[PDB]
């Protein structure tokens, strides 16, 4: 649960800083002690170093109202070690990742009847070669009609294949592995603002903000500005045409081997609505210190 | 039943006789130096007028006070205070050394800023302090300088052990310190021969009493919490005048300026006029303030007067009228 | 024409009593402006020309 | 927001130290800026206090600059009655400013002088004197008073102490009454 | 409703203000003439107290 | 005490302690007063007193 008072996922004040002060401020925040909306990345199955069958969830049949954006907190974890979650009875070195989100303002049906099918034009935050790619676009995907397959037969979930075996070389980084992952289950088209992010890789864990507004969709982190503190900050505003109702995550899994399966971080995300909070402005403008009103 | 020990207690009062002189520019605050803005604000005319009228006669009142108090205060005849005063008995920590050690400790514990009497200007090119001219108010220096409460003190100092040993003030008996208390001590119901026996024991009983405060001033003391109190309730004073130009009224900015750059003119005219209303108003709840302020000041000014008359100059017979047990 | 002037008619009369009166203080002129900060990209006007 | 030509008038560390009224982009007042150390959010570039006031602002030249307003001259006025004399004082403010940047209505003149200081600042329209009075009828501020005469002049004097008639303390067994 | 609150504040504090002026009056009133027996006339009784 | 929303604080202290305070000034005032000073308690039958 997030300690406001620990100074975790706080959205700092988007074009004006302060310092040394204790001040109370309207701004948009979760509620004191959420304990989160656990999704869980896992390696799919491996005999040897064959990478078979994935393994993965039933995240993409749920959805949620976008309400007012949500934060999601990375490396909850923390440099830590822990149990393999598909395969208990062995604990790998806990490892980060970034999470894939697919948002929308249609629901609808797939082929097979399960609910997630959306309509119309959709942003997707794509993550890519080994976390060091952030790819954003509001684009309009189709589905495909062949075995496990969206508009297919077999079909259950859609997800993310990633062999860091071929992707997480020394460079290289395998050219986008994952979006054509993510061509080999949809189609794309009318494309609107393809984004890229060059960011290094570390164990250290972060905060990412997500919201719309009349500019537009917000993204916030902490990467740029505030990679040892934990406070949260501005970075991107894309033009966004129309206001998000709902969203949903991607399923990932990794193509591991066998014998050198890793263990992955767990993700947290919580709401956003508005509230008045009191923080205590240090001297150099970061926040470390914070508490609520309701 | 009858005591056999006893101390010498020590009890510390505040009395607040006058808060702190402010008078502010109304137009300079109301309308920032703005043409239109003046010419918008002439149609009120005389409300800046009274204003300033209870303003001035506020502190024209204050300071009649100030001038009551610190002449009826004023002992006719006293003694040159040197160290050494006060014989076997250590008060040297009363003693002058100018400003007495009690009012520096006193002064240094608590939280004071200078209102720049110096370079206040200079405050502002280079450096509350530099908030005084940003909604532009002036803070007045008080009647007299520090020096001349030094020389009250001092005066007062050197004729409380004189004043009090003969009914009537036209004489003066500037008794050395030690057989002053003897007979102050001995006029409340105590026999000759203990005292003339016990000097030593009442002598060191006296020092550590007067030694037990210098470490006192903290959370626990009543009059210095009030005289924290006062200085925070000037300090707020001041901060709502400073504080009220970041309210609009209704308006869509604080500043006229970004108003008169800004808006197109029948509108901001109406704009300028609900700030004209709100600033006003605020000045009319400050003046009332200001006034029952000065009043509550000037009540207690005269209970200072009376206090400082009766059981200072003088062994006051009253039960604890102005201290707990036999003053 | 003069702080007097002002004073007299904040009074409403010819005659005030002596003393200390606060009046309207002035303000010392602008010296310049500055007009600094990140801009230096140009917005698009090439399908409008 | 839009551009224009700049050389060197719109530099900051050209027009440091003085009354300008800026125009940063969207925040628009008037101040007197100032060198100091990096305070605050670098990338936010605006710092306020709790009255939604800006304290200063990140230079793309340099760095950190304070500004708190344009600070000028507040005036009170002496006047005394049955002799048309008065004078002008300048609180807390040495003698540092002169009739060339003036605003609101305008200034009297006194005769054709020099701007006395004080320690209640800056005063016009009086004179020094080694004069000691104890029944001031114009306080001035702290021990300052105003004298008139009886065409003459506006006097500065001293509010002096009525010292108390003092008595000597004897060491000995006897006693000065 | 807001401006009837700040009406009631204001009276409450005024009214509290005299409470306490004249709990300090009873205070002197029963330390001068009820622990002892005072020669003031009419100050706490008529007649000769 | 609660339609309107305004909370009638209870008094700071009991009526037994009223009580005591009282018992005890009626019981100090008939020694109290006839030799003045503080220090010792003269409590005399009240009737010479
Ligand atoms: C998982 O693994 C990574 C890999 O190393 C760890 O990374 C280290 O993170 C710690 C935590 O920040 C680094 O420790 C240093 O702490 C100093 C203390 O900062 C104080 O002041 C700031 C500002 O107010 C506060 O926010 C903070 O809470 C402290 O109160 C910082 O000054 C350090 O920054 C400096 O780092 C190096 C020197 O250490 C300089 O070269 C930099 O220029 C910078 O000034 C830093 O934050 C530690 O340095 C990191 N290691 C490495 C190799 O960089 C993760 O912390 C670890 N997870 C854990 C342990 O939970
Ligand atoms: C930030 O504000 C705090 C709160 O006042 C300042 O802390 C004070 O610092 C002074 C100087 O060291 C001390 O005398 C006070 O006792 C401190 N107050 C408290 C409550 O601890 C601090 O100095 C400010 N920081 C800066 C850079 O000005
Ligand atoms: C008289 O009282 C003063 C005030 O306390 C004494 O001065 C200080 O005394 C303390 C201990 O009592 C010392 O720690 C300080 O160093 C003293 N201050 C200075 C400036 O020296 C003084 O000692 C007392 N004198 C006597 C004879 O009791
Ligand atoms: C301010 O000037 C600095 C030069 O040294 C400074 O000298 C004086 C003026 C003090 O401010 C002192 O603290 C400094 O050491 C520059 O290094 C600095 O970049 C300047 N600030 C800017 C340009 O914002
Ligand atoms: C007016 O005179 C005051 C008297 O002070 C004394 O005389 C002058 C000549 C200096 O020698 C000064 O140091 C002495 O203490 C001055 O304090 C005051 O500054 C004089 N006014 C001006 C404007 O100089
Ligand atoms: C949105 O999706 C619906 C349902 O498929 C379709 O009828 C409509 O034409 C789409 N509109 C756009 C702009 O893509
Ligand atoms: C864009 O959307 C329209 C409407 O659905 C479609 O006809 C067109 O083929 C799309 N463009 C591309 C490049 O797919
Ligand atoms: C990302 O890194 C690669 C590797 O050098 C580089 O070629 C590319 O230009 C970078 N892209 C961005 C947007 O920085
Ligand atoms: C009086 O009290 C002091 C300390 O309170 C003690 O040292 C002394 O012995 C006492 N004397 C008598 C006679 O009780």
């Amino acid at each position: 649960p997030i300690d406001v008072s620990k100074a975790d996922g706080i959205i700092y004040p988007q074009g004006r800083t302060y310092s040394n002060i204790t001040i109370t401020y309207q701004g948009l925040f979760p509620y004191q002690g959420d304990h989160g909306d656990m999704y869980v990345y896992s390696a799919g199955h491996a005999t040897g170093t064959t990478p078979q069958k994935l393994f993965v969830a039933n995240y993409s049949q749920d959805v949620k109202q976008f309400a007012n954006g949500f934060v999601v907190r990375i490396g909850a974890a923390a440099n830590s070690t822990g149990t393999v979650i598909i395969s208990p009875s062995t604990s790998a070195t806990i490892r980060k990742i970034y999470p894939a989100f697919m948002l929308g303002s249609s629901v609808g049906n797939f082929s097979d009847g399960k609910m997630g099918r959306f309509f119309n034009h959709t942003l997707v935050l794509l993550p890519d070669g080994c976390g060091t790619l952030l790819r954003a676009f509001y684009c309009i995907l189709e589905p495909r009609s062949g075995n496990h397959c969206p508009a297919g037969n077999s079909y259950t979930s859609f997800a993310t294949y990633h062999t860091p075996a071929t992707d997480c070389s020394d460079g290289n980084y395998n050219r986008n592995a994952s979006l054509n992952s993510f061509k080999e289950y949809f189609n794309l088209r009318n494309c609107t603002f393809m984004y890229t992010y060059n960011i290094t890789e570390d164990e250290i864990l972060e905060w990412f903000g997500i919201t719309q507004t009349a500019q537009g969709v917000h993204l916030f982190s902490s990467r740029y500005v505030d990679l040892y503190g934990g406070n949260m900050f501005q970075f991107a505003t894309l033009p966004v045409y129309d206001t998000i109702k709902y969203y949903s995550i991607i399923p990932h899994s990794i193509r591991s081997i066998q014998s050198d399966r890793k263990a992955w971080a767990a993700f947290y995300v919580y709401k956003l609505q508005p509230l008045t909070f009191l923080l205590d402005f240090s001297v150099d403008g970061y926040i470390r210190r914070a508490i609520d009103c309701g | 039943s009858i005591p056999t020990n006893f101390s010498f207690g020590v009890t510390q009062e505040y009395i607040q006789t006058t808060i702190q002189k402010v008078t502010v520019d109304c137009k300079q605050y109301v309308c920032n130096g703005f043409q239109k803005c003046e010419q918008l604000l002439r149609e009120y005319g005389q409300f800046c007028s009274k204003i300033n009228q209870a303003l001035h006669g506020a502190n024209l009142r204050q300071d009649d006070s100030v001038r009551n108090l610190f002449a009826s205060v004023k002992s006719s005849q006293s003694s040159p205070i040197i160290p050494g005063f006060g014989g076997d008995f250590n008060l040297t920590l009363l003693e002058p050394v100018a400003r007495s050690a009690i009012e520096d400790l006193l002064f240094d514990k608590v939280t004071i800023a200078d209102p720049g009497y110096m370079q206040g200007y200079d405050d502002c090119m280079q450096q509350l302090i530099c908030a005084q001219y940003v909604a532009g108010y002036k803070v007045l220096p008080p009647l007299m300088d520090v020096n001349m409460e030094a020389a009250y003190t001092s005066s007062l100092l050197g004729s409380i052990a004189g004043v009090g040993w003969t009914a009537g003030l036209s004489s003066f008996a500037a008794i050395p310190f030690a057989q002053s208390i003897f007979y102050r001590l001995n006029g409340v119901g105590i026999t000759q021969q203990v005292l003339s026996e016990n000097q030593k024991l009442i002598a060191n009983k006296f020092n550590q009493a007067l030694g037990a405060m210098q470490t006192g001033f903290t959370t626990t003391n009543e009059a210095f919490q009030k005289v924290q109190d006062a200085v925070n309730n000037n300090a707020q004073a001041l901060s709502k005048l400073a504080s009220e130009l970041s309210n609009t009224f209704g308006a869509i900015s604080a500043s006229i300026g970004d108003i008169i750059q800004r808006l197109d003119p029948p509108e901001q005219d109406a704009q300028i006029d609900r700030l004209i209303n709100g600033r006003l108003t605020t000045l009319n709840a400050f003046v009332a303030q200001q006034l029952v302020r000065s009043e509550s000041a000037a009540l207690s000014a005269q209970l200072a007067k009376d206090k400082v008359n009766e059981c200072v100059k003088a062994q006051s017979k009253r039960s604890g009228f102005c201290g707990q047990g036999t003053h | 024409f003069n702080d007097l002037s002002q004073l007299h008619c904040s009074y409403e009369s010819f005659d005030v009593e002596s003393g200390v009166y606060s009046v309207s203080s002035f303000e010392a002129k602008p010296s310049g402006s500055v007009v600094e900060q990140a801009e230096g990209v140009e917005c698009d006007f090439s399908p409008l020309l | 927001c839009p551009k224009l030509e700049f050389a060197n008038d719109t530099k900051i560390a050209s027009q440091l130290g003085n009354c300008v009224e800026y125009s940063l982009y969207g925040v628009s007042g008037r101040g007197v800026f100032q060198n100091c150390t990096a305070v605050g959010v670098r990338q936010q570039r605006f710092v306020y206090d709790a009255y939604q006031n800006l304290v200063g602002y990140y230079s793309d030249d340099g760095n950190y600059y304070c500004l708190r307003a344009c600070v000028s001259v507040p005036v009170s006025v002496i006047y005394d009655k049955e002799t048309k004399t008065h004078a002008t004082l300048f609180g807390s403010v040495a003698c540092e400013h002169i009739s060339s940047t003036m605003s609101q209505y305008s200034r009297s003149t006194r005769s054709m002088y020099g701007p006395l200081q004080t320690p209640v600042g800056c005063v016009l329209g009086l004179v020094n004197s080694s004069l000691f009075v104890e029944d001031c009828k114009l306080p001035l501020g702290q021990s300052l008073c105003a004298l008139p005469d009886t065409p003459g002049e506006m006097r500065l004097a001293s509010i002096a102490f009525n010292h108390p008639i003092q008595v000597d303390q004897l060491n000995s067994s006897y006693f000065k009454l």
